[PDB]
Formats: structure tokens, C-alpha cells, sequence
RNA sequence: GAGAGUUUGAUCCUGGCUCAGGACGAACGCUGGCGGCGUGCCUAAUACAUGCAAGUCGAACGAACGGAUGUUAGUGGCGGACGGGUGAGUAACACGUGGGCAACCUGCCUGUAAGUUGGGGAUAACUCCGGGAAACCGGGGCUAAUACCGAAUGAUAAAGUGUGGCGCAUGCCACGCUUUUGAAAGAUGGUUUCGGCUAUCGCUUACAGAUGGGCCCGCGGUGCAUUAGCUAGUUGGUAGGGUAAUGGCCUACCAAGGCAACGAUGCAUAGCCGACCUGAGAGGGUGAUCGGCCACACUGGGACUGAGACACGGCCCAGACUCCUACGGGAGGCAGCAGUAGGGAAUCUUCCGCAAUGGACGAAAGUCUGACGGAGCAACGCCGCGUGUAUGAAGAAGGUUUUCGGAUCGUAAAGUACUGUUGUUAGAGAAGAACAAGGAUAAGAGUAACUGCUUGUCCCUUGACGGUAUCUAACCAGAAAGCCACGGCUAACUACGUGCCAGCAGCCGCGGUAAUACGUAGGUGGCAAGCGUUGUCCGGAUUUAUUGGGCGUAAAGCGCGCGCAGGCGGUCUUUUAAGUCUGAUGUGAAAGCCCCCGGCUUAACCGGGGAGGGUCAUUGGAAACUGGAA
């Protein structure tokens, strides 16, 4: 994708499973590289807050410029800044793809929507950065329906959230209602981020 | 102060000095008069090249060149990196930056811009010191 | 002269037009006297908004349209209207 | 009709021929440090008969230009 | 409204220096895939090689060409004063905002009311002569007009006036009488009877309007007092002339004023604003691109023409600079678009088209337009997308390291399955386009009626971009990742080599044989088609403190007084409304910030609507406080 590198070392560096559920980490949770099993160090205020940012933006897999533009755009919305930012960051299309689970991870979802194997409101959308809102359907192009990657990746679904619907007979789903920081996974603080960008 | 004092004379802030005065002056041969223009870099001609003994605490020899810039100001420029191509009447491009070891130097030579051929054998920070990628 | 014409605005390969009152002399996107509508040729029905009372007024003062502004007025029914006010 | 500008002030000199100079004196706010400052501004009044004198309170009003400097006219003599 | 590091043996304060953010018309170094939107001589207002940027009308006119249409070199009309460029000058009514003109203009546009009557004289073109290479110049002769000049009738133009209604002194508006002036033109087209009539495009007079300009004015916005006096048509007045118009605008005569410490005069600097960047805000800096206004077109001055100029691509003259010559004599001004040289750290193609929008001309077809649409180049910026996706181990080969057991690069690879955003190949192929003109007709006003005019509806029509976007299929993981840092400040550590050497460094500071601070390798962190350095601006910096600082010892109380000016001023009553406060009206352009909607596959971007913004002005009210008065 945008990031074409390996996957496990990021989760290891951050001390959190991202891009999976314990896949990367339950064997050697320690940090990658020459160091990490031999020694550890106490991590500063800056480093903690940064690492929180990293846990967001490498969970979703997007450039930092794009990430901060999304931050500032979410800043307009009336509410708690980081909550609004987390929910809009979930409101990206890549999220909705991966939650429907036609592909096993964010990067695969991005690849799918990059090649345009899905269609919003019936129409084509070839960008991972589209913003879905409440009531917009999504499909599998009527042409990418039988392909083995999707057929085999729909075999797994960890749990369908309560803010999405999906009909696999159609391969058609939709966002129901915007989450509010409890529907999502909650292995983050949404405040150290705004600290790090406010200093 | 009193408000009447502040009205009889308002405040007056500080006169800022530049790190790089000679980059902030242009020239026209016609008028023969310097013209204030903010500039990042200037090119010049090395009058002299040599070594310096730096301040306490340090003792290593520091490579400098006394340059006559495009605008006529004579300036001492550090020659950073291992080895160089330069000699008398050598053309050189010059950026700002203060050698804290060395008293009379305030500017650096951009390495790799002109007759300042890049550093030998360098692999890291290559964009500094001006070596291509191999 | 004083003319009723189009002010080009928008972006490249996607024009939009404000319907404007102006002298012949002033530039195409320069100053104006009053703007009184908008225009878009891209859409299947071209989308026109006109105030029509100020427009009748500027015509009575002698602000003449362009060709395309004339035919926008006529397809909005304003040139018939202005003739009807010239009947008396 | 549209209406013209009128002011009030005090006379400083009489040496000129069929005119005076009226000094207007207003407090006003210094732009930055907020204090009120005595702003003064003198004008040349068109005195049709050399009526007024020095020390006189007076009202004037503007009109067409009448000299290099004059643009005003005597309207009343409010208080000697 | 965030702070961190740095003085000390350590501490507290003070105080400076630097840093963490944001922004650039940027340059440079390393690297480099694409799409969309934008931006791109800031320096030498230095000089110009070349090409194109202002033409048009044959329905104004005469001649020539022509087998009746059409063409032209000329005379004439309009436009050339727009559009386009730059920011030199300019510290001022130049600009912004708000008013005033009873003191002013205005072609082309609209409408209203009248009128285009009769004649004259030439002049180009042309032909000859002479000059000159030739253009091109003169001299003679011929000639047409919507070119010119007369007249009669017509001024809401003057002069003499009288009445009505009024204002803001100068005065205004309306009406009527007398006297004196001031005009013109035709062309096309139809019809009629042949005289006539008559539509349209033009012409003349007056009135209104709209639009565009002009003059005046209040206030506002830059540093210097190591610049305090300046002015002599300078200030006012009476007469006179002048401008589209008021006015020392100018002239003559009289008086000697006028401005100025509320900073005049002078020096240097600068186009001004909307607005842009930053900032909690006050404020700080800027005045690229977009819009408005101003100024200037090699430098200086001057006028003519014209509604409009003292004219970018006009004239004259002086000056500088340059070019061609047949060497006699001619011509010229890129700060128009490209481009060239030079300068510079540095900034584009000597491109296509008038399809569109808009302008000039024309009755229109049409022509002209380097305006403008577009395309090209530059990673210069903003946005977007990639450079594969999944699965795959106690974990290959190799690298680094080893506490020689291992640890790490690392699910990375390999292997298997899948996809085609992009790339390629072949196919399709929109918008943008409205029209105008012409051909039909239906209704009007006006006509003796036709022509014509205005309006309604149909038909027809023309795309540079461009076979570009967009869309369909097929094929391929295949061809698409680099930059910086890792002692703290601040994210991210080991090995070797060096040995106060080589070298690093924004501040503190590292390196003298065991360097996480140098060089390299591995690994890591931060970013990512960009990263970093340099230069500049704000903040942090309460480090110029109005908000928002201080002077015993840290920097800082004149050594002390007498006192002009100014600043500030005890208690009460009345009066006002200079300041203050307040209701109404008007405006503060669009674009931009902000909010709400919509559209481009989202975004950037674009559109619509609203809001905000003034020590804004007029008008009308209150008297508590400041100020004025008794
Ligand atoms: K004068
Ligand atoms: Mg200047
Ligand atoms: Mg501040
Ligand atoms: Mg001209
Ligand atoms: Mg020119
Ligand atoms: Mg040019
Ligand atoms: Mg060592
Ligand atoms: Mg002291
Ligand atoms: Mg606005």
C-alpha cells in the first residue's frame, strides 16, 4: 500500500496489536532490532504521546500529512477533539471495508478500494480516503464478486460491529450510525494525541 | 512609565542583527551601490585558503577560505568535510552557518554546488557534503 | 457603452459565469456596477438564476445584453417582458 | 437638500482681509495607548465684513473654495 | 495564552542565547512515479536580435482590377485614451473610509420633443514634370462624398427682464414676454403614379437618465530633532482674464500675513488598500499571484487631434543609446506575449486557436485581438494515488552481533493463492455548444400599405483543447523509494576504524588508545516522492510590558533646584453636550477569513447564501463622569 513494508515490527515497537489480534506479538512482544530483548529503557512524555499517535496512524496505515489534515478537519466538529477525530478516522472508507471484512486487513482493504472493487451508492469510488456517512451503501462492483481473495476472506469475520450491516448474498453493506468511542476497540488514549499536536 | 510618557514617545523595539549580513546585500555595477535583498546563498571567488587553530577547548586544524563574494564583501568560509578540491581563484557557493570553534568564520561552503567537488568516500548524510548515491 | 454580460469564474475546464452589469471598457473579470445572476452551461438544463426586476431596470436605463445573455433572458421570458413594458 | 458640514470654534487672528481663522479643539483617543489627546485643527473662515475678533467663539460651515486655503464660511457668532 | 536547554560546587532571582510550531513567488544538496488545482525575473525601470500584439467599414466617397458578384492602394468615419505591462517616481487628498459641488464635465447606450431645407468652393487618389537607386518627396492640372464652408428657419446659449415657490451666504427651481445668435447628410430598401410616401443605419438641437470622469473636504495609516524654523504668489482682499468648472489657476494694485514642538522645513524610505502570514487576542511583518485606485512607458518638456491623452506600440523638440545605408540620407524605443544577452542563489514555450467569455469596427456575414481560452516546461507549492495484497517459521542462505549458547535483520524472504489503482496493448468516445447570421412563420406598435422594426416558436449551423478527459477488455508483481537523524534539549543503540588527528556541532558541547556526539556497517526512529540545510517573517519573547515589565544592592532616579509650555487636578448647584453612552438610516465592493448547503470518484478546488469587520457619517435622545460656562 502506501506503506509497503513489513507488518509485525510496528505492533512490536508500539506494544499493541495493530493489523491483527495478537498475530504479531504473542511471540516476542519485545521491540524489534538488536535491542529489545537485551534491554529496555524508560520512555519520556514526548515518546509516550508520540507512540500514541503512532498507534493510531499505523493502525490505519496513512501518511502523516493526511493524518494531520484529518485531525484539523475534525477539529471543526462540535465535541471532544480526539473523540471526533477517532470517529471520523473510523468513518474513512477503508475502515468500513475491513469491518465488512471482504479483506483480512486494512492494507488489503486499501488495495481493494484502490483497484475499485467496490462501489458507493451504486457508483465507483477508487480512493481509500472517501468519507462514508449514515445511509450510504457499498458493494463489490458486481464484477469482483467471485474472486478467490474475497471468497476466502469472507470465510472469516471476527465480529460485525453494531454500526454496520452486511448481506453476503448481495455482498452489500452500509454504515448504520456513527460510533462514539465505545463501539470501537479502545486500546488508545484520545488525549495524548491532542497534547502532541498542541505543543 | 506614565501613559503621557508613552504618548510623548511610544515604545521602540530592538534592532535585530542578522546571523548573515553579507547574504542580505546585493550589488549593481551601474549604481555601484549595495541593494538590500534577502538571499539564501551567494557565490564567490576564493582569495585565500588555509587552516586555523580553534578556540579552547579544541585543537584540530580547521579548513577555511577567504572569499570575495558576488557583492564584493570579503568573507571567511569554513570548508566542511574530509578533503576538498579548492585552491586559489576557485569558484565557490556559500551558505550561512556559524563555526563555533573558530572566531572569524560565520558561513559555510555548500559542498557539491560548483567547483567545490563533493567529499570523497562518504556514505551517510550524503545530501550534506554533496556525494551522489553510488 | 453599458452592457449586461458574463463574468468568467470557476476553474480550468469547468467554467462558471456570473451575470453582470458593466461597461464595455472594463475587463472581463474586472469591476462591475451590479451583478444580478449566474449561469452554468455544463448541466443538461443550463442553470440560470436572474433577479429580473433590476434586469428590466438596467435595460430601461439602456444596458444592452450580449447575444448569449439576450437568449438566456428570452428563454427565461424576460425579453418578451421588456417588450411588453416598451409597449406603453 | 443634501446638507453641508458645520463646526464651532474660536478665533485666533484678524490680520487677514474679510476673514478669520477658527480653531477647533476636540479630545480624541490615542490609537494605541488609549489616552485622550487634545486634537486641534484650524480653518480659514470667510468673514464678509470683518465682524469677528480675537477671543471670539464662532460657528462656521463649509462651501465652495474661496482662496488657496479657505473652504469655509462664517455662519453665526455664538459668543463674543 | 504549555514550555525545554544553557551562567553555579549547588540554590533563588535577574538577564541574555538557542530550541520544539506555522509560513514562503524561494534557492541549494541527495533522490525522484503519476493525476488534479495553482504558482513561477523578487535581482539590472539594464540593453534589445527576430516574430506576432489595432484594427475595421465597399450599405460614406471617387478611381483601378472584373464577366453582374468580388477585390483592392487612396480620401472620410469610429476605435486607437480600452484591453495588456511594470512599480521607477510619489509621504501626498496619491490611497482608504465617509461626505459636498447652489462650483463641474460626459462620444458610444436608453427614452422624450423638434428637425436632416436649399447652395458654394476646393482637395487627395489620378496624371505629368523634376529630384532621388527605389521607396518617398516636392511643383502643375483634373476629380467625389456621411470631408469642408455659407445661408433661412429652431435654443430650456446670451442680454433685457418681470411673476410664483424657496435655500445654505455665494443663491436655486418653475413659468411667461422682448431682443441677439446657433443645424444638419446622406446611405441602403421597399412601394407608388411619375409627384410623393416610407422602415432601418446615420446626422443636428434641447431635455432627462445611466455610465464614465473632475474639484473640494473631515479623519486615518513612516522613521529621524546626530534636521527647528519655513514660506515671498508665499497668506488674504478689490478688479481682470483663463479652465468642462471653483480657486493666486494666472495677472495688476493694497495690506504682511500664513504654517509650525498637535513636529512644520529638510533627509532617507515606500505605490495605497482590499487583503496575506503569524499570534489567545491586542498586536508584529508583507503589500507576489486575484480585484480596486494611483503613477509611469529610454530621460525631460510641450502641445495638436479628440467626448476622453498632454497618449505604451502618436507628434514636435532637446539629451543619451542603437540600427540600416546606395554614404546622399533614413529609422527606432519589449515595464505587450514568447524569446536573447547580462546580472543573479535563482525563476517557463521564440507553442495552438479566436470553439468560448469579453472588447474594436461594421447593417450584418465577417475581420482584428500574445485580452482571453488552452497546451508546453519547473517537484515550486496544495490535494490525491501508488510503488503490491493475503498466507507463510522457534525462523533458510547471507549481513550485523555474540555474554560463541545464541539474539537480530525476520513473515521479510522462499513457497502458495489473489488483484490490476498505475504501466502497456487494443477498442469506444462526452460535457464544454450558446448562439449570431440565414429560412420559415404567429402577435404587436408604426404605416396609405409594403419594406423594415420588436417579440414568440421551430429548422439550420460552428470545437483550439482533442480522439484530451472518461469508459470496456486483455497482460504482467511484474518496471515505480529515497532523505534525515539516533548524548540531552528530542523520537530512536551496537560494532569496528581513528586517537584533541581526521572530523562533528542550532544551544549545551564531543574527539588525547575501550567515542551510543567523528567515519563506516548493521539495526532503529522520524518522514516519505519528497527529506534536509540555508535565507526571511510571526510566536514562544511580559526580551519595549495599552492589554502586560521595571530603576536600594542586578541594567535603570537627572547632583539639586527656579520654573514657561504641556499632563493632572478639592466639595456642591445650574447649563451645555466638546469627549462619553444610546435608537434609526446609509454605506464599508466582489474575491479572501468564518458559518451553512451543493458540485468535481473524495481532497485540493469550485459555486450559492449568510455573517463579520469602521476610534465610519448624518439624524434623533441621557446628563452619571471628564471637558467648557455662571
Ligand atoms: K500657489
Ligand atoms: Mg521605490
Ligand atoms: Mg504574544
Ligand atoms: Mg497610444
Ligand atoms: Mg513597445
Ligand atoms: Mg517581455
Ligand atoms: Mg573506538
Ligand atoms: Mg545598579
Ligand atoms: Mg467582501
Amino acid at each position: 500500500a502506501r506503506y509497503t513494508g513489513p507488518s509485525w515490527k510496528v505492533s512490536r515497537r508500539l506494544g499493541i496489536s495493530l493489523s491483527g489480534t495478537g498475530k504479531e506479538l504473542e511471540r516476542r512482544p519485545y521491540a524489534p532490532g538488536q535491542h529489545g530483548p537485551t534491554q529496555r529503557k524508560k520512555i519520556s512524555e514526548y515518546g509516550l504521546q508520540q507512540a500514541e499517535k503512532q498507534k493510531l496512524r499505523h493502525m490505519y496505515g496513512l501518511t502523516e500529512r493526511q493524518f494531520k489534515n484529518t485531525f484539523n478537519k475534525a477539529g471543526k466538529l462540535r465535541g471532544k477533539h480526539g473523540e471526533n477525530f477517532m470517529i471520523l478516522l473510523e468513518q474513512r472508507l477503508d475502515n468500513i471495508v475491513y469491518r465488512l471484512g471482504l479483506a483480512r486487513t486494512r492494507r488489503a482493504a486499501r488495495q481493494l478500494v484502490n483497484h475499485g472493487h467496490i462501489t458507493v451508492d451504486g457508483k465507483r469510488v477508487d480512493i481509500p480516503s472517501y468519507q462514508v456517512s449514515v445511509g450510504q451503501v457499498i458493494s463489490v462492483r458486481e464484477k469482483s464478486a467471485k474472486n478467490s481473495a474475497i471468497a476466502e476472506s469472507l470465510e472469516v469475520s471476527s465480529f460485525v460491529p453494531e454500526y454496520v450491516t452486511f448481506d453476503a448474498e448481495k455482498l452489500t453493506g452500509s454504515l448504520n450510525r456513527l460510533p462514539e468511542r465505545s463501539e470501537l476497540a479502545a486500546e488508545i488514549n484520545e488525549a495524548f494525541i491532542v497534547e502532541f499536536y498542541s505543543r | 512609565p506614565t501613559i503621557n510618557q508613552l504618548v510623548r514617545k511610544p515604545r521602540q523595539s530592538k534592532i535585530k542583527k542578522s546571523t548573515s549580513p553579507a547574504l542580505n546585500k546585493g550589488l549593481n555595477s551601474f549604481k555601484r551601490e549595495l541593494t538590500d535583498v534577502n538571499s539564501p546563498q551567494k557565490r564567490g571567488v576564493c582569495t585565500r585558503v588555509g587552516t586555523m587553530t580553534p578556540k579552547k577547548p579544541n585543537s584540530a586544524l580547521r579548513k577555511y577560505a577567504r572569499v570575495r563574494l558576488s557583492n564584493g564583501i570579503e568573507v571567511t568560509a569554513y570548508i566542511p568535510g574530509i578533503g576538498h578540491n579548492l585552491q586559489e581563484h576557485s569558484v565557490v557557493l556559500i551558505r550561512g552557518g556559524r563555526v563555533k570553534d573558530l572566531p572569524g568564520v560565520r558561513y559555510h561552503i555548500v559542498r557539491g554546488a560548483l567547483d567545490t567537488a563533493g567529499v570523497e568516500n562518504r556514505g551517510q548524510s550524503r545530501s550534506k557534503y554533496g556525494t551522489k548515491k553510488p | 457603452a453599458v452592457k449586461i454580460r458574463l463574468k468568467r469564474i470557476g476553474s480550468k475546464k469547468k467554467p462558471f459565469y456570473r451575470i453582470v452589469v458593466a461597461d464595455s471598457r472594463f475587463p472581463r473579470d474586472g469591476r462591475s456596477i451590479e451583478t444580478i445572476g449566474t449561469y452554468n452551461p455544463l448541466l443538461d438544463p443550463v442553470e440560470v438564476k436572474i433577479d429580473e426586476e433590476a434586469t428590466l431596470k438596467w435595460m430601461h436605463n439602456g444596458a444592452k445584453p450580449s447575444d448569449t445573455v439576450r437568449n438566456l433572458l428570452s428563454r427565461e421570458g424576460i425579453m418578451e417582458k421588456f417588450h411588453n413594458q416598451k409597449l406603453g | 437638500r443634501n446638507q453641508r458640514k458645520v463646526y464651532t470654534g474660536r478665533v485666533v487672528s484678524d490680520k487677514m482681509d474679510k476673514t478669520i481663522t477658527v480653531v477647533v479643539e476636540t479630545y480624541k483617543k490615542h490609537g494605541l495607548y488609549g489616552k485622550r489627546v487634545k486634537y486641534s485643527k484650524k480653518f480659514k473662515a470667510h468673514d464678509e465684513n470683518n465682524i469677528a475678533k480675537t477671543g471670539d467663539v464662532v460657528r462656521i460651515s463649509e462651501t465652495r473654495p474661496l482662496s488657496a486655503t479657505k473652504h469655509f464660511r462664517l455662519l453665526e457668532v455664538v459668543e463674543e
